[PDB]
């Protein structure tokens, strides 16, 4: 299809092109924050950037060729993920914070107003002080984010014709590991500094799968009990988790 | 379903 | 520290060795199962299977150098991890079945004996299959179960974990060069492997969960052990 | 986090 055949600079601009952009918040300085205002400051954000997921996804190469059940079950199994790589990608340069927005910068003290955040606040900057160790490439960002999307949910898939479709989420998956394999040759890095950083970048996965699911819980803790208002979106992705 | 919805935008 | 000297056959030989064994499961409620008895064997095949984790965990290169709180902190960050990828991968040659013990071979019918368990039970099925579509070798399996163990719980916290973790992987490119795969064939290979660790945390997630379900509906007493390792998920 | 205390030192 269009995944096989694209060449791996090819597969970098293609996901480098496809990036969402950097939303802001309606965040006030003036005023300070409680529970129920920094919750629904972060809720808000995510519904937005849900629906710029969305459109991304559609232009990670190989998404297209799925049927829409498919791409309804990636995105319902990982968009949490997606959304947290992505605030520990852009809080990489901020040690010791998280840049939800660029109006939008909290310390883990701050995040100590809303219930359960500060243990995902602490995952959240460990993952981010682990990108800026490994010096993260922009590059290989967009392949682990994409990375994500198809491999989250590819294990909860009995067609043979099922299996072509299977098997082909794990063509694309192959190929992007050629990609990442393709940058770190070009950075200088030894075969052997190759497979270790591969490994590394792909552990950092169970981390953040780690993070989502502990998210995910936090997030039907507030539905219920209600204390911030969720939006229509997210109480739908909330409810694929169950 | 709204995923469904915005994933199906022409 | 003196897990980074050995080679990489050395390394598998060393993880092979402290193979823990296969358990059988009780005899006693060898009756057809409700809610209750099943919930029970396999609290009891789960608290046995923890002790001799904990002295495989000893054998495993590296980590009786850290300290006894990092100890700790990894064990009980992975425990339902390492449990859950011994089940996998000891249900291989069982298609559509888990084999919990030898005296204790399942499949999807029996699990739904037990609220909420036929989602965890076709994850762990589906875990099978996909070792057994890849073919796993049991030198890549030794290999999976300690990267499990050093690296989940990690980024809780350092420097010496992550340069055992990176002798595990060319431990892996070493088994996989050994087969005869091409240098592309072995870093798909490993990404292949890795990114099954990221689904093996979910399972541990939902069972961790799951288990936390039936502690409160108090389906089956829980042994002190069993009851400290889900207490540190909370 | 006791009883693990005590299996990991025997
Ligand atoms: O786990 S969080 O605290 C972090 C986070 C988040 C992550 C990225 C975003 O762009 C926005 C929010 C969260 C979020 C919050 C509400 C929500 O509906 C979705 C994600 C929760
Ligand atoms: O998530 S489980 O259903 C799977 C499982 C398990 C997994 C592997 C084992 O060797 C033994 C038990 C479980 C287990 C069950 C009871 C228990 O007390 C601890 C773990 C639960």
């Amino acid at each position: 299809s269009l995944a096989l055949s694209l060449t791996a600079d090819q597969m970098v601009s293609a996901l480098l092109d496809a990036e969402p952009p950097i939303l802001y918040s309606e965040y006030d300085p003036t005023r300070p924050f409680s529970e129920a205002s920094m919750m629904g400051l972060l809720t808000n954000l995510a519904d937005r950037e849900l629906v710029h997921m969305i459109n991304w996804a559609k232009r990670v190469p190989g998404f297209v060729d799925l049927t829409l059940h498919d791409q309804v079950h990636l995105l319902e199994c990982a968009w949490l993920e997606i959304l947290m790589i992505g605030l520990v990608w852009r809080s990489m340069e901020h040690p010791g914070k998280l840049l939800f927005a660029p109006n939008l910068l909290l310390d883990r003290n701050q995040g100590k107003c809303v219930e359960g955040m500060v243990e995902i606040f602490d995952m959240l900057l460990a993952t981010s002080s682990r990108f800026r160790m490994m010096n993260l490439q922009g590059e290989e960002f967009v392949c682990l984010k994409s990375i994500i999307l198809l491999n989250s949910g590819v294990y909860t898939f009995s067609t043979l014709k099922s299996l072509e479709e299977k098997d082909h989420i794990h063509r694309v998956l192959d190929k992007i590991t050629d990609t990442l394999i393709h940058l770190m040759a070009k950075a200088g890095l030894t075969l052997q500094q190759q497979h270790q950083r591969l490994a590394q970048l792909l552990l950092i996965l169970s981390h953040i799968r780690h993070m989502s699911n502990k998210g995910m819980e936090h997030l039907y803790s507030m539905k219920c009990k209600n204390v911030v208002p969720l939006s229509d979106l997210l109480l739908e992705m909330l409810d694929a988790h169950r | 379903k709204i995923l469904h919805r915005l994933l199906q935008d022409s």
